[PDB]
């Protein structure tokens, strides 16, 4: 579980490695820019951090930015930017692809979907979304690619939208029972869960989770502590949440859900508190 | 700063 970027009291650099098994944190080496907002992905072993903001003492600068970490180089690369700076980004991969979904420039709320080849070192434009998002929750199955919540800039959203690659088109699908901006999402195993978020008034715990052959949203056990703009994997079939904020502190906390109980409980506690992480796992 | 990410 590597989580890379995040906020705490500013923009960070820290690239950690937290490991299930063992239970001790390793620290690595440190993004070439701070970030937060930011999403983390893997494509052929190597760890993509992508978009986000560096907000610090002295500005506060979106990201068009995408770099590359080798976990056996321990090294940062550059890699080619985007069309346009994407803070709050969401990303999935289809076919060890690279799409990058809205976040924002500025005041901009971004409807715009890019599309990166690693091994072409290119982006280029696809379709965009039905809707303007930003804290958008992306998640890919069954070579689909599937945007969930965020914030258009005035309404925060529980309605989801779903890409379809060849046709080059967004269809929006069931919403979710739960409006979420900076929600966890992820698939584990054959449901997609969003998992806390903000609705315009609370940090949320309640997770749902949903159902592509019934087109269901359902709720399941919420987790332990209220969390805005957490990270998330999943990992051996289990589903790590990490960091985040509940209108109070950025927590540490590190949370897993086991999916045949249907229960969370804490695993873990980072090295620091912190929030708009990016959170892969290779 | 805002009350979804704390910034």
């Amino acid at each position: 579980i590597y989580t890379a970027g995040g906020y705490f009291r500013q923009s960070l650099s820290y690239l950690e490695a937290y490991n299930p098994s063992d239970g001790t944190w390793l620290r690595l080496a440190d993004l070439q820019v701070p970030r937060s907002g930011l999403a983390g992905c893997v494509v052929g072993g190597l760890l993509y951090a992508v978009g986000g903001r560096n907000n610090s003492p002295d500005g506060n600068t979106d990201s068009s930015a995408l770099d590359c970490y080798n976990p056996m180089t321990n090294q940062w690369s550059p890699c080619a930017p985007m069309s346009v700076p994407r803070n709050r980004i969401g990303v999935g991969v289809i076919d060890g692809h690279i799409y990058a979904v809205g976040g924002s420039h500025g005041c901009i709320h971004h409807n715009s979907v890019e599309r990166y080849e690693p091994e072409r070192d290119e982006w280029h434009l696809v379709a965009p979304m039905l809707t303007r998002r930003i804290g958008v929750g992306v998640a890919v199955l069954n070579r689909l690619l599937y945007a969930v919540g965020g914030f258009d800039g005035t309404n925060r959203l529980n309605s989801a939208e779903c890409y379809y690659p060849e046709r080059n088109e967004w269809r929006m699908i069931t919403a979710m029972n739960t409006i979420r901006s900076g929600a966890g999402v992820c698939v584990l195993h054959n449901c997609i869960y969003a998992a806390g978020g903000y609705d315009g008034q609370d940090q949320l715990n309640s997770v749902e989770r949903y159902d592509v052959a019934t087109a269901t949203w359902t709720f399941v056990a919420p987790m332990k502590h209220r969390r805005s703009a957490l990270g998330i994997t999943v990992h051996q079939g289990r589903i790590y949440v990490l960091g985040g904020y509940d209108g109070h502190t950025f927590l540490d906390s590190v949370e897993c859900y086991d999916p045949d109980t249907d229960t969370w409980s804490e695993v873990t506690r980072m090295t620091s508190g912190r929030s708009g992480v990016g959170v892969a796992v290779t | 700063g805002d009350e979804e990410t704390g910034e």
